[PDB]
């Protein structure tokens, strides 16, 4: 009568993390810093298109300016 | 043509120490079989219920597996009990 019969006991393997806590942490704050950057760069941006957008303007006046004394002083010599 | 199976088994008896393990192994190593599988019979019992089956059935499993995948073309396989 030697039959002898067990139970069973279960542990939990620890949960995927204990790596996520160093490169966690450096990788927030490098984005952090991005932010900032892509920020920066686009007020940058914004300004840089509006002088552009100013610069046009003048562009184009002195482009007519210089036409039409030009035509003037071509007829007026003829 | 025959029709005629093969035999499956034989039995050695005589006093200890006169040579059947040397007379088993050639025989199996004569009729080109695999390595044998040398058991004791001692060394199968245990404590726990359906531990001493599960050692005498653990031992065919390659056999069965060889024959259900190449059928009648299979090699031959061999087991040795002692005790
Ligand atoms: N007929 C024999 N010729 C040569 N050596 C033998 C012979 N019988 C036994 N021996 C020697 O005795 C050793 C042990 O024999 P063994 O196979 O253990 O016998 P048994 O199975 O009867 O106990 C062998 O390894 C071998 O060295």
């Amino acid at each position: 009568d030697m039959r002898n019969e067990l139970e069973e006991m279960q542990r939990r393997a620890d949960q995927l993390a204990d790596e996520s806590l160093e490169s966690t942490r450096r990788m927030l704050q490098l984005v952090e810093e991005s932010k900032d950057a892509g920020i920066r760069t686009l007020v940058m941006l914004d300004e840089q298109g509006e002088q552009l957008e100013r610069i046009e303007e003048g562009m184009d006046q002195i482009n007519k300016d210089m036409k039409e004394a030009e035509k003037n002083l071509t007829d007026l010599g003829k | 043509q025959m029709g005629c199976k093969h035999v499956k088994g034989i039995l050695l008896y005589g006093p200890p120490g006169c040579g059947k393990t040397l007379l088993a192994r050639q025989i199996g190593k004569m009729l080109n079989a695999r390595e044998p599988k040398v058991v004791n019979g001692p060394e199968i019992l245990n404590k726990y219920v359906g531990e001493s089956e599960a050692n005498i059935r653990k031992l065919f499993a390659d056999a069965e597996e060889e024959q259900r995948r190449l059928g009648a073309n299979s090699g031959l396989h061999i087991i040795i009990f002692d005790e």
